[PDB]
């Protein structure tokens, strides 16, 4: 509260210090349990690749890709990444991948990235625009070089099957103009049936109790629960309204798990003035005492202050009726607010009271007038 | 269409002419007013950043934005429990009405509590609760004051009201014989109170039916409440859009900051957040803006409700279309989700007959002017009246006062006054 | 010969759960009550274009429609993806084909794939190189046209073909009838109910009340 | 804890400039929160970049800052433009409005000034000393339903008397303090007394 | 200068439409206040900062 305050005086009153959260009990990997390296040999050393006229694009899936086996070798002379960080790839996974395979002139690289124009970029290997995924490229006159004319030119992903068609002289004494082998490393990154994953190990699953989570690459926490949500058979996660996910189907066993978030609130700390005394009393808001003398108010769980079954006027205001107060040997105290004392006022159709005598109060009241007339230069505060 | 604005009406005036009402009506009129509003704590933190530490980390980089936040809402949600604690705990005891309900016919059996009922509202309390209709750091914080005490407080407002008249508000409840004090609530809009004494089981009746009004239109008309389901309405609206905006990208490669964490390594990924982080954080700036406006706007209304309550409620209102429409007798509180209704009690006037009038009367070469009232004709006879009533009385030196002669005065008229 | 679509034509837009929402999406459907062309499966089977994509659907109790071809010339000068489908297994080719004079079952190859009582209903279309196909199966009571009401298409499979189509034509079988609509580029708001089903639907574009 | 309001408001606008001041000491994002440090260090190109986020979030700071004392300087208004009824209602007149000017009936009130206000010490009448009586809404006379002028009709078990409303003094019961309107038989609770004639 | 009151509401209005239109001459930053210049000189990925 202190803190809160930025004071080391506090004033009675009840004051919201910060959110209480239930911390992840466990941290638990649910990835489909498929068994395959994937074919990653096939896609960056077989003997020759396609010409860029008409690009090779081989289908990933059903399998486990290790990337450090790419990412960590001295062979490829780039490995760029877009949407995603080449050292998160194990730690991910994804519906398919896409490898398009391909040779060009080393100073072509640069062509080869979302958004690009030129010779190969707006004719015959368009990526899209918001590409998600790697452009991996290598040196290989030492593969391709013999010149191996073979390697000819000519919307995202279209394969370009006078007319353009245009070639390059790879001999072995050519930098830039030596063959370099392209893999592309395209990732269908849906919220969708996962088929190829990164190395990681699934943990057993866990119900009933907050815990961290991962399911093939969403990472989350909160409470797992079993739920009637009937998911339709291409469906593999469910969303709230802000799009956070809301109910996963676990990928080994079919189950939809419904993902409540762990248990939080404001901790309202209730205080006297620290003038008077250190003894404090804590409400969790909205929070149930076995999420957690103690009390249970609508307000949330109390803890700190005995609950009385007398009622008093509001000294510090909890919520739903109820105040708290320091009384007697002293200590905080909850009670049900008082609205006033109960009056059966005496009427019958012919009683009236008449007062015999009065009393001049004088009563104050105080009523802001005005405020400090406060001018900020705007030029010498923002740029002093 | 060219819009109505109204049925157009010449006025019969003349410099002779005028009407006065031979019979009124006793409306029961409601008023609906807003006094409170949700009160809503947002964690700040948790819905910028979703209890990610790498989000939060970069969310410590803008200072104190997050903590006035808080202290924005903190100081709305505390002003909504001032609002309803200054418009219902007017009311320094919990007055309660007596067993016998002896109210010279009046029945407010509607509108006073009923035991059976699980918070102990009145019947048209309950019609009102019945017409009127969390995950992301969002938090509803209940009131103080619970329905079943907004529910007491309104029970001795309306028991204070019928059993003690005005003067539960000035000091102690004197207690008052219900017919007598609606005697004084005449007097108080310039009717004699024999016309109340002499009517007693019409007006009565006029009351009963008009509350029977309030009961039909309550349980036909669910569009009845419609200021204080737009207040909720408005409340719900700012936290759908609020919630809603957590899935905008902002420009970031995805709404979700799990995505961005899982997928970038930190350089790449604290670029994105901090696109995250600005829109969400100006999405909460936008939100918690148009609810101090909005808190402005409640407060404004509460503070007109405590108006309401003090003047219509705890006295009688002189202030013209104040206390509802027609001369104000009386009003009754009632509790409502959000707010407050006013069964406003008014006196109309209903008959109208014309009549030949004279400003003042010529008597023995003195002007005669009446001490209260108008002097009228039937054609044949003149009499004096009270302004709001037609009750015509025999033109007297009781009823009149003299000032200066016949010459003076623009219109007298030359009649007998009598002599008692 | 024409109909009238009705509210027919739509399909799950994505891969996500939904329910008791109402969900704003922009995407290639067909739109509320368009004008769709009609085809019967006896005595029909002219080449069309695809332009964005395509709906097509059945009325049928007697399996008579097989397949599908698209493209641009269709005449081997190109790859032309051909579907071929008798409702238990699936064959799907890309390859530089020349069809048959009459294209009826008688009862540079890149790309290859493997697996009235009725009404079938499927949706068509490319992006991004990638080609998409939703179907769904519903009973009917009116015997002679495309019936009115609401029921979603389901998606199927998606193919990383990375070939242009501009026309396409559909396979008959020998020892029912066949409508098709073009899609559109249309915002939709859709209702997902309590079991996640999207039960109805708004067309923003049809008529200003939608809007 | 009188003043509070007055103490409030000259503590919301301490608060609002203390968070205005500290907001300085914020990144935003930048290198550095001092502007100085950024020009001292970086060359325009760098440094420009990292002055926009200082600009970016110093000019939020202010608009937010701004904005909140739009909204403060219009609670204040309304607070002003009671005051300045209070000043025209209460000082300068009497008010019928109840519980407008203090709790009881208005007699008067006398402004003070305060610290951003005003006080008024609003004095009013509180009736203190309660009796209770036998009351009745009209009298019989000689069939004649008579009700008070001003005031109301109580008895004190024994003999009835006509007071004004507010104050006890029992008057006697006349023709003068009354006025007649018709026969007994239409008035509920009629009581049958002597109404002396003056 | 008998109805400054209405006047000044008028003038107000005005005078924050006018700051509104005067805003779009604006750079914030940007390589032009104009939005077409930046269409028209900057190709996607380029303009769309
Ligand atoms: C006051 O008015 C209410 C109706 O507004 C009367 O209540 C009804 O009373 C009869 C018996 O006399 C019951 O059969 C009805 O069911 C009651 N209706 C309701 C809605 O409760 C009430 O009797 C009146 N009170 C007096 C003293 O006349
Ligand atoms: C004054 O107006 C009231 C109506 O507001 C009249 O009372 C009604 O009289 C009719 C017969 O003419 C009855 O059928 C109704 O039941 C009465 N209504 C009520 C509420 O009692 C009344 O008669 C009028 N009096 C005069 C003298 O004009
Ligand atoms: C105007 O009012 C007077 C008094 O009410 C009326 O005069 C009475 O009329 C009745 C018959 O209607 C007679 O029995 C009374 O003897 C009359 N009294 C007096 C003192 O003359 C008069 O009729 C009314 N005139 C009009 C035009 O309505
Ligand atoms: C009201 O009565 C007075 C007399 O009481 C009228 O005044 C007289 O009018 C006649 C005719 O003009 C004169 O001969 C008299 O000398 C007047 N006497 C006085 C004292 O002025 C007066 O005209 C009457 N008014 C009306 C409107 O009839
Ligand atoms: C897809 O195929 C169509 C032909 O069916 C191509 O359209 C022609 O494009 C040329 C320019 O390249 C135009 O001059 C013709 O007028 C177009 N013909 C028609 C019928 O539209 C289209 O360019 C191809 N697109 C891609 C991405 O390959
Ligand atoms: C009610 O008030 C009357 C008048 O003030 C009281 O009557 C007087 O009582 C005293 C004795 O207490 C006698 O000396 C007087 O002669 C009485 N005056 C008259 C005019 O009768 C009466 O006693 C009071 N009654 C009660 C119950 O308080
Ligand atoms: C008020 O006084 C009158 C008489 O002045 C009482 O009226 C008499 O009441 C009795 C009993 O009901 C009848 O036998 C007489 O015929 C009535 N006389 C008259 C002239 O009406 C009346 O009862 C008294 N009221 C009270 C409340 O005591
Ligand atoms: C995955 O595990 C389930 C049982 O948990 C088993 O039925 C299934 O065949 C396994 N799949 C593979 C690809 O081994
Ligand atoms: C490709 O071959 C080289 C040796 O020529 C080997 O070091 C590398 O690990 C291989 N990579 C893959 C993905 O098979
Ligand atoms: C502060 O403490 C003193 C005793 O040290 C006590 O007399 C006083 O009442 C206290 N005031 C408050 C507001 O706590
Ligand atoms: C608190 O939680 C327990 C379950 O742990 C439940 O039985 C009880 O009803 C809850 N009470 C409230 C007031 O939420
Ligand atoms: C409150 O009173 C009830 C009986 O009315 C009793 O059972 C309960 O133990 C009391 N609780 C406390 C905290 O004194
Ligand atoms: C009053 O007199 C005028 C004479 O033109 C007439 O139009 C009007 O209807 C009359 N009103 C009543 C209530 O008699
Ligand atoms: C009242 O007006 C009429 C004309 O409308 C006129 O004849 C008469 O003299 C006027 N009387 C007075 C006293 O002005
Ligand atoms: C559909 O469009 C054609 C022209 O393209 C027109 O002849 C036909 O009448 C239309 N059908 C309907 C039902 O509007
Ligand atoms: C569908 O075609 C396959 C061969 O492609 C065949 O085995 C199967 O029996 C056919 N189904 C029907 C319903 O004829
Ligand atoms: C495949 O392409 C070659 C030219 O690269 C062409 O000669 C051949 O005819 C094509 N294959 C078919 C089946 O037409
Ligand atoms: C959801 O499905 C259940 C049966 O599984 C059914 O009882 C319920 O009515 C359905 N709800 C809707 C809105 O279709
Ligand atoms: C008035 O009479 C009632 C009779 O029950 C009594 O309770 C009450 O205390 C009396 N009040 C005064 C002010 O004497
Ligand atoms: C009051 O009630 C009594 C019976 O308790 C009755 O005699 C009397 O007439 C009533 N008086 C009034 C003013 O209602």
């Amino acid at each position: 509260t202190k803190c809160t305050l930025k004071s080391f005086t506090v004033e009675k009153g009840i004051y919201q210090t910060s959110n209480f959260r239930v911390q992840p009990t466990e941290s638990i990997v649910r990835f489909p349990n498929i068994t395959n390296l994937c074919p990653f040999g096939e896609v960056f050393n077989a003997t020759r690749f396609a010409s860029v006229y008409a690009w090779n694009r081989k289908r990933i899936s059903n399998c486990v890709a290790d990337y450090s086996v790419l990412y960590n070798s001295a062979s490829f002379s780039t490995f760029k990444c877009y949407g995603v960080s080449p050292t998160k790839l194990n730690d991910l996974c994804f519906t398919n991948v896409y490898a398009d395979s391909f040779v060009i002139r080393g100073d072509e690289v640069r062509q080869i990235a979302p958004g690009q124009t030129g010779k190969i970029a707006d004719y015959n290997y368009k990526l899209p625009d918001d590409f998600t995924g790697c452009v991996i490229a290598w040196n290989s006159n030492n593969l391709d070089s013999k010149g191996n004319y073979n390697y000819l030119y000519r919307k995202p992903f279209e394969r370009d099957i006078y007319f353009p068609l245009q070639s390059y002289g790879f001999q072995p004494t050519n930098v830039g103009y030596q063959p370099y082998r392209v893999v592309v490393l395209s990732f269908e990154l849906l919220h969708a049936p996962a088929t190829v994953c990164g190395p990681k190990k699934s943990t057993n699953l866990v119900k009933n109790k907050c815990v961290n989570f991962n399911f093939n690459g969403l990472t989350g926490t909160g409470v797992l629960t079993e739920s009637n949500k009937k998911f339709l058979p291409f469906q593999q996660f469910g969303r709230d309204i802000a799009d956070t996910t809301d109910a996963v189907r676990d990928p080994q066993t079919l189950e939809i798990l419904d993902i409540t978030p762990c248990s939080f609130g404001g901790v309202s700390v209730i205080t006297p003035g620290t003038n008077t005394s250190n003894q404090v009393a804590v409400l969790y808001q909205g929070v149930n005492c076995t999420e957690v003398n103690v009390f249970q108010t609508r307000a949330g769980c109390l803890i700190g202050a005995e609950h009385v079954n007398n009622s008093y006027e509001c000294d510090i205001p909890i919520g739903a009726g109820i105040c708290a107060s320091y009384q007697t040997s002293q200590s905080i105290i909850a009670y049900t607010m008082s609205l006033g004392a109960e009056n059966s006022v005496a009427y019958s159709n012919n009683s009236i009271a008449i007062p015999t005598n009065f009393t001049i109060s004088v009563t104050t009241e105080i009523l802001p007038v005005s405020m400090t007339k406060t001018s900020v230069d705007c030029t010498m505060y923002i740029c002093g | 269409y060219t819009m109505s604005l109204g049925a157009e009406n010449s006025v019969a005036y003349s410099n002779n002419s005028i009407a006065i009402p031979t019979n009124f009506t006793i409306s029961v009129t409601t008023e609906i007013l807003p006094v409170s509003m949700t009160k809503t704590s947002v964690d700040c933190t948790m819905y910028i950043c979703g209890d990610s530490t790498e989000c939060s980390n970069l969310l410590l980089q803008y200072g104190s934005f997050c903590t006035q936040l808080n202290r924005a809402l903190t100081g709305i949600a505390v002003e909504q429990d001032k609002n309803t604690q200054e418009v219902f705990a007017q009311v320094k005891q919990i007055y309660k009405t007596p067993p016998i309900k002896d109210f010279g016919g009046f029945n407010f059996s509607q509108i006073l509590p009923d035991p059976s009922k699980p918070s102990k509202r009145s019947f048209i309390e309950d019609l009102l609760f019945n017409k009127v209709t969390k995950f992301n750091g969002l938090t509803v914080l209940p009131p103080l004051l619970t329905d079943e005490m907004i529910a007491q407080y309104t029970s001795a407002l309306l028991a204070g009201t019928i059993t003690s008249g005005w003067t539960f508000g000035a000091g102690a409840a004197l207690q008052i014989p219900f017919a007598m004090q609606m005697a004084y609530r005449f007097n108080g809009i310039g009717v004699t109170q024999n016309v109340l004494y002499e009517n007693q089981k019409l007006i009565a009746n006029q009351f009963n039916s008009a509350i029977g009004k309030i009961q039909d239109s309550l349980s036909s008309t669910a569009s009845a409440l419609g200021k204080l389901q737009d207040v909720v309405n408005q409340n719900a609206q700012a936290l759908n859009t609020l919630v809603k905006q957590l899935s905008s990208n902002f420009g970031a490669i995805s709404s979700v900051l799990n995505d961005i964490l899982s997928r970038l390594d930190k350089v790449e990924a604290e670029v994105q957040i901090d696109r995250l982080i600005t829109g969400r954080l100006q999405s909460l700036q936008t939100y918690v803006t148009q609810q101090l406006i909005r808190a402005a706007e409640i407060r404004a209304s509460a503070n007109l409700a405590a108006t309401k309550m003090s003047e219509c409620v705890l006295g009688q209102s002189k202030r013209v279309d104040f206390c509802g429409k027609g001369y104000h007798l009386m009003s009754f509180p009632q509790s409502a989700p959000h707010g407050v209704v006013f069964l406003h009690v008014t006196y109309v006037p209903a008959q109208e007959k014309n009549f030949t009038t004279a400003p003042a009367i010529c008597h023995d070469g003195k002007a005669h002017f009446p001490r209260e009232g108008v002097f009228v004709s039937n054609g044949t006879h003149w009499f004096v009246t009270q302004r709001n009533f037609y009750e015509p009385q025999i033109i007297t030196t009781d009823n009149t006062f003299v000032s200066g002669n016949c010459d003076v005065v623009i219109g007298i008229v030359n009649n007998t006054v009598y002599d008692p | 010969a024409y109909t009238n679509s009705f509210t027919r034509g739509v399909y799950y837009p994505d891969k996500v759960f939904r329910s008791s929402v109402l969900h704003s999406t922009q995407d290639l459907f067909l739109p509320f009550f368009s004008n769709v062309t009609w085809f019967h499966a006896i005595h029909d089977n002219p080449v069309l274009p695809f332009n964005d994509g395509v709906y097509f659907a059945s009325t049928e109790k007697s399996n008579i429609i097989r397949g599908w071809i698209f493209g641009t010339t269709l005449d081997s000068k190109t790859q032309s993806l051909l579907i071929v489908n008798n409702a238990t297994n699936v064959v799907i080719k890309v390859c530089e084909f020349q069809f048959c004079n009459d294209p009826f079952l008688g009862v540079n190859c890149t790309f290859e794939y493997v697996s009235f009582k009725n009404l079938r209903e499927f949706v068509f279309k490319n992006i991004d190189g990638y080609f998409k196909i939703y179907s769904k199966h519903t009973p009917i009571n009116l015997v002679r046209d495309l019936p009115q009401g609401f029921s979603a298409l389901e998606p199927l499979v998606d193919l990383p073909i990375g070939i242009n189509i501009t026309r396409f034509q559909t396979l008959l079988a020998l020892h029912a009838a066949y409508y098709v609509g073009y899609l559109q580029p249309r915002t939709f708001l859709l209702k997902y109910n309590e079991n996640g089903t999207i039960t109805d639907a708004v067309d923003c574009a049809l008529d200003p009340l939608s809007e």
